[PDB]
């Protein structure tokens, strides 16, 4: 689990603070809807 | 792209001319050795390395 | 043009080499192209130029040098006389290593073309130039000195052959074999 | 090939030797290793220079180690009970840089001096086991010491 | 420039592997490859290198071909693997340097501003080191030799690597002070006595041989100048070196004595340790 | 159709290139393609290794560049002889030698491409000439699991394979893979040149000038002898001690060999004094 | 798409500086190379063209390539001054064609001679007999100036193509100014 | 072989060592120590080191891979 | 370089965080959100002048 803080135009490049680790610039997963992912929303990121 | 960065740390003391005890800023401490012309005179303890 | 260069070499043989600028014991003097052209220039003057560098005092050649070229030589005769005295001091050490390198004060007096009593004063002046670092003993004014720089080696480097080098090296390997014979089992 | 060579061991028939050479020249080491052992058995005790030359030459040119290992046993088998006839070959195999050829040389010491307490065979074996870094060659030397001392086995445990 | 030429061990092996790769054809008689290294300082260190296809012909040594595409494409791909890696010179086998080398050198000079030639020998011999370092420059000789363009020898060294001799040295090795002065003295006498004599012998032969085929016995100032530097010691007769008497001879006795007096004390410790070891410990009938 | 304890022969050049490339990319786990030779099932020898340019994707199959492989192969064809790549060689810094699901996905693609598909895992843990942290692994098929994974026709080779055994981390992910033995490929002149360049070059072998010697030696000889004078008191204690019950007496202070070697080698300088020179 | 690779030999010399052919002999030589590269490209895209000066230095200006862009760049800033050394260049060109990995492509050499060559006629004839054994077609277009009648080259071409051989045309420089198109027509008409 | 093995014992010490503090000796040839990380480990003491130095907690160099009291 | 840059930003170890300071031999010191400080001999792909402490 991690918490989103922002979103960007074109490739969203949502940047997420894990909870103590780092600000991670993670792209959305292939099998997800971009609209469903939202700024200021808790999200789950696969480490691998 | 080839360069891989260097841990920033402070020399706690000079164990020997070959090896100086240093502490990484994050906290784990490793005894370390100087590289080439590292000017050990300017590597006196209390210098960031 | 051989003749034009021989004419340039006539000047090189005369004022050009008479000038204190060139005196290298044949580094330039024994170079073949200029010396053959300088053969047209008086041979005795050309010989006198070699004589100052390696013949040192060459008192007979000193009389000859005035004959070889009155211009330049007369103007710098005192300075050149000093240079040959320095050349004589360098000559003993490089030409003779040990043994003959050590020589009497009187020979240095002849080498500096000065009186033997005067040479006690004169050797010090020649030693003073200190062109080459060495060890000098005034018991007989013998040289037996350390570092010296020869402009070129004499003859065909006969000292470099079995006269000094090479022959000694052959002796060493036989002694190296003696070390092997002394301790073959240890070599394993 | 392994069965035919064992069945024809000591016959020294030219036809079996030629067929074993055909398997040797097949260039397949697993079949070739069987052929190499068979080649040694058929010519065991032969002291045949031509056979030893063919095997040593093939071993030098054979890239596969498995063929070399089978050939190595074969070279020892051909030189059987020489006692001094194959000493030059034994020196050459020990001299050979390849470890498997050196192992064959230790085996050649054993076969040439089988049931012999000859000091010369023991001495060469003694130096190689200490000198050779390769463990397989060192192991081969110890095995060879047993074969030579079967005739006098009282001293066999002490070494 | 090119003050020293350290060559990494991996490159030293790479030349030998190429010789085996072209071992099928012995006609070339040499192995030629682009030498890639980093000019971190005046010291030049060779790193990973690749071999450009090249043919050397005995016909006037003018039939020489270097593939521009192979040199450019491989160097670019290798540079992609290492940013530090850059063309620093070229390497060839054939220990006697061919006359064609200078022409190949001019192409090498174009590719790298201060390139160097390393004459590594795939078949190693004895003495010194395998790589030979030569840099070709154009200048006016002070004495006056025409053209004065020739390769100049430069110091060469072996590079540092980790876990490299596990493949090779693990079988042997002799890292101890046990063999110091037991065989080490023998090697120096073996080469300084013979190899040092051989180079001097080449010059002594050159007194007539240099006249016959050499550039000149009286040539290359260092022939006499370096030899005279080697003759820092006089070389004959009085010498005044080991014949110093009050000087070196007296000192040799003081140090030899101080070194020797320990041995009498040394024997005492070793002998008594043996006496306790055998006279008491062995003698335990129980 | 049956696996065996096959031997992988690593040429010195391939091993040297792998560790050097691995050391450079140890932080980023660099990967490369191994130019091996499939001479026969029992023996596989990697004659050469080449390093893939660093790829952002990782050690994954996608990271490998098809265009780079084709052009590199063409260069190998023009100079010397090219060989079909046996498999992918790569470095995992965190776990000396280990296997991963990501690794198997690339390994499966290489297995589809050829047969042996050997994978090597070199790492930063190292020794000057005694580490060999590198290990080689080949996956075992789930369908093949019902059949014996590796039938052995030779007992001794299985015993040699048994000596490495398994690593505890490797044991955790061992299932679905089988370790394959790796041995150095035969080295002859290659061994000889490094051998010539070891004592003569890697170790100090000037030889012409190989032979401090009389300046600090007097200090070292006095200091070691002083240590012996204090140390010899412990042997003096042992001889005086009744020692009815065995007790440690700090004997074997030794240093006798160290003094003997130093004094004798310096005394051997007499050969330089009157024989090597005049 | 006939597969052929041509190691052309360009000439850079004080003679080439003369502009009797076109505004400049070098520019005309560059134009002649341009048409042959275009002709090879029309015949097959894979066709490789490579060129080098045969004067003073006879290395490889460009390795043979299907793309003609490298050929054009090498022609630019050719810089003319070196005395002609055709014998070394011709030997280099023949072996260079063998050097190419794609020997399947037909091997041909086109050369330009701007100055008389001071070589023994027997020596070039000996090379020409070796070239005949190599069986690589060579056609030479002399540019601006040449040895009178190119007698040594005419014998060299005959030795290269004797016994009902290809008889590749040898073009002696047309006296005075010559149009590049006039020079191009003879090779296009026949090898 | 003895000399080569003795060199190997010296070699483990030379590689960069993480700093550590000795805590307790369970038995000879073993120890419990806290590193700069602080995590307590069942490390093995090197044979050469004098045992008397080990008893005060002091500071003990730890091999990075082994964590042992180098 | 752009493809590597895109992959690295996307990757989990990008650890985007502020630069503690800017240095010259052209150099940067970055404290990652992991709270670990690293000095980079090369300031980076982005322009040194563009980067702000
Ligand atoms: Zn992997």
């Amino acid at each position: 689990c991690t918490k989103i803080i922002n979103a960007d135009s074109e490739d969203p490049k949502y940047i997420i603070n894990v909870k103590q680790f780092a600000k991670f610039v993670v792209d959305l997963s292939d099998q997800v809807a971009p609209t469903d992912i939202e700024e200021g929303m808790r999200v789950g990121v696969d480490r691998n | 792209l080839q360069s891989v960065g260097q841990i920033v740390g402070e020399v706690l003391k000079q164990l020997t001319e070959e090896k100086f005890i240093v502490k990484a800023t994050n906290g784990p401490r490793y005894v370390v050795g100087c590289r080439r012309q590292l000017d050990k005179s300017k590597l006196k303890p209390g210098t960031r390395v | 043009p051989v003749s034009e260069q021989q004419e340039r070499a006539f000047t090189l043989g005369l004022a050009g080499l008479l000038g204190e600028g060139v005196f290298n014991f044949g580094e330039l003097l024994m170079h073949p192209v200029l010396e053959s052209l300088r053969n047209t220039d008086r041979q005795w003057l050309i010989d006198t130029l070699y004589a100052f560098n390696s013949g040192n005092v060459e008192r007979f050649q000193t009389l000859k040098t005035a004959w070889g070229q009155q211009p330049d030589l007369a103007a710098n005769e005192a300075q050149l006389l000093r240079k040959i005295q320095l050349l004589c001091l360098m000559e003993m050490t490089f030409t003779r290593p040990a043994n003959h390198r050590q020589l009497t004060f009187e020979e240095i007096a002849k080498s500096a073309k000065i009186t033997v009593n005067e040479v006690e004063l004169l050797v010090m002046k020649a030693l003073s130039v200190g062109l080459v670092k060495g060890s000098i003993d005034e018991v007989d004014k013998r040289v037996h000195m350390t570092w010296v720089q020869p402009r070129v080696l004499d003859l065909q480097q006969i000292k470099g052959m079995k006269d000094r080098l090479e022959f000694w090296c052959t002796d060493v390997k036989s002694m190296e074999m003696l070390v092997e014979h002394q301790a073959h089992d240890i070599l394993t | 090939s392994l069965g035919l060579g064992l069945a024809a061991m000591g016959t020294a028939r030219q036809d079996v030797y030629d067929l074993l050479k055909t398997n040797l020249y097949q260039d397949d080491a697993v079949t070739g290793e069987a052929a190499g052992l068979a080649l040694g058995l058929v010519m065991l005790g032969s002291k045949n220079a031509q056979a030893i030359e063919d095997m040593v030459g093939y071993a030098q040119e054979t890239q596969h180690e498995k063929i070399l290992r089978g050939l190595a046993v074969g070279i020892a088998l051909v030189m059987y009970g020489r006692m001094e006839e194959a000493d030059a070959l034994i020196e050459s195999l020990c001299r050979d840089k390849d470890p498997i050829l050196r192992r064959s040389g230790m085996y050649t010491v054993a076969m040439a001096y089988c049931g012999s307490g000859n000091n010369k065979a023991i001495r060469r074996l003694l130096h190689v086991a200490v000198s050779d870094v390769n463990d397989d060659v060192r192991r081969a030397a110890v095995e060879s010491l047993g074969f030579i001392l079967f005739r006098t086995p009282e001293q066999c445990p002490s070494v | 420039a090119v003050q020293k030429v350290v060559v990494h061990p991996l490159v030293l092996l790479s030349v030998v592997d190429h010789f085996n790769r072209i071992g099928k054809v012995g006609n070339q008689k040499r192995v030629v490859g682009v030498l890639l290294g980093s000019w971190q300082k005046k010291v030049l260190d060779v790193s990973n290198s690749f071999a450009v296809p090249f043919d050397e012909d005995d016909k006037d040594d003018s039939v020489w071909f270097l593939d521009h595409d192979y040199l450019e494409n491989m160097y670019g791909m290798f540079k992609k693997v290492n940013a530090r890696e850059r063309i620093v010179g070229w390497y060839h086998t054939g220990p006697k340097l061919h006359k064609n080398d200078i022409a190949i050198n001019e192409l090498m000079k174009r590719y790298c501003p201060n390139s160097v030639l390393v004459i590594i020998d795939v078949k190693p011999k004895d003495l010194g080191l395998p790589t030979e370092a030569y840099i070709s420059v154009e200048e006016v000789h002070d004495d006056g030799t025409p053209t004065s363009k020739t390769f100049e020898h430069v110091t060469s060294e072996i590079g540092a690597e980790e876990a490299e001799e596990v493949g090779v040295e693990h079988l042997l090795r002799d890292i101890k002070d046990t063999t110091v002065g037991t065989l080490s003295q023998r090697i120096t006498n073996q080469v300084h006595g013979l190899k040092g004599l051989n180079s001097k012998l080449l010059d002594i032969r050159s007194y007539l041989e240099k006249v016959a085929t050499g550039k000149l016995p009286i040539n290359h100032q260092i022939i006499y100048q370096l030899q005279d530097v080697f003759n820092l010691l006089p070389d004959v007769s009085l010498q005044e070196f080991v014949k110093a008497f009050y000087l070196k001879t007296n000192d040799q006795m003081v140090v030899v004595y101080l070194a020797s007096l320990i041995r009498s004390v040394v024997a005492l410790h070793n002998l008594i340790n043996n006496k306790i070891a055998n006279r008491d410990a062995e003698k335990k009938e129980g | 159709a049956v696996d065996t304890a096959e031997q992988v022969y690593i040429s010195s050049l391939a091993l040297l290139k792998m560790l050097k490339h691995g050391r450079a990319g140890v932080p980023m786990e660099v990967m490369g393609l191994m130019l091996g030779e499939f001479v026969d099932d029992y023996t596989v020898r990697v004659i050469d290794v080449f390093a893939m340019p660093q790829s952002g994707t990782g050690v994954s199959v996608e990271a490998v560049d098809p265009v780079f492989q084709a052009k590199m192969l063409d260069m190998l064809k023009q100079t010397g002889r090219p060989e079909m790549v046996v498999g992918w060689y790569h470095s995992h810094p965190g776990f000396g030698c280990w296997l991963s699901g990501v690794d198997i996905n690339t390994q499966q693609s290489f297995e589809a491409l050829s047969e042996r598909a050997v994978a090597v895992v070199v790492d930063p843990i190292q020794s000057v000439k005694g580490k060999v942290v590198i290990d080689a692994f080949r996956l075992i098929n789930a369908n093949m699991m019902v059949l014996g994974h590796e039938p052995r026709q030779t007992t001794s080779n299985l015993g040699h394979l048994n000596k490495p055994s398994i690593q505890a981390l490797i044991h955790g992910l061992n299932r679905h893979y089988y370790s394959i033995t790796i041995n150095y490929r035969k080295n002859e002149l290659e061994q000889k040149m490094l051998l010539n360049l070891h004592k003569k070059s890697w170790m100090e072998g000037l030889t012409l000038q190989d032979y401090v010697v009389k300046e600090m030696l007097e200090l070292a000889k006095n200091y070691n002898k002083a240590v012996e004078e204090e140390d010899k008191m412990t042997p003096e204690q042992l001889a005086i001690k009744n020692v009815g019950k065995q007790d440690p007496k700090r004997h074997l202070e030794e240093h006798v060999d160290v003094l003997m070697t130093s004094n004798i080698v310096q005394c051997l300088a007499a050969m330089l004094d009157t024989v090597v020179f005049k | 798409m006939v597969l052929e690779s041509t190691m052309v030999c360009v000439d850079n010399s004080e003679y080439m500086r003369n502009g009797d052919f076109l505004p400049t002999r070098l520019q005309a030589q560059q134009d002649a190379v341009n048409i042959v590269c275009h002709s090879k490209t029309r015949s097959n895209p894979e066709n490789n063209v490579g060129l080098i000066t045969l004067a003073n230095d006879c290395e490889v200006l460009t390795t043979l390539t299907p793309d003609t862009g490298r050929i054009l760049s090498k022609l630019h800033t050719v810089q003319p001054k070196g005395k002609i050394t055709f014998c070394t260049g011709i030997r280099v060109a023949h072996l260079a064609l063998k050097h190419r990995q794609g020997k399947n492509h037909k091997m041909r050499i086109i050369a330009f001679v701007g100055s008389p060559v001071e070589d023994n006629e027997k020596d070039l004839v000996k090379l020409a007999k070796r070239l005949k054994k190599e069986k690589v077609n060579v056609d030479i277009i002399n540019f601006g100036e040449e040895e009178v009648n190119t007698e040594k080259l005419t014998a060299f071409v005959n030795t290269l193509n004797g016994k009902d051989g290809t008889g590749s045309h040898l073009v002696t420089v047309p006296p005075g100014p010559s149009l590049a198109d006039a020079l191009i027509s003879s090779p296009i008409l026949a090898g | 072989e003895f000399l080569h093995a003795q060199e190997e014992v010296k070699r483990i010490q030379s590689i960069p060592l993480v700093i550590g503090q000795f805590l307790e000796a369970v038995d000879q040839n073993t120890a419990i120590v806290g590193s700069t990380t602080g995590s307590n480990y069942y490390v093995r003491i090197l044979s050469t080191i004098d045992r008397e130095l080990l008893k005060p907690n002091a500071s003990v160099a730890l091999h990075k891979h082994s964590n042992a009291l180098v | 370089e752009n493809s590597e840059k895109i992959k690295v930003n996307k990757t989990l170890p990008y650890l985007v965080s502020n630069v503690i300071e800017l240095l010259d031999v052209k150099c940067a010191v970055i404290k990652t959100s992991t709270r670990q400080t690293y000095f980079l001999p090369v300031i980076g792909l982005v322009d040194a002048e563009k980067l702000k402490p």
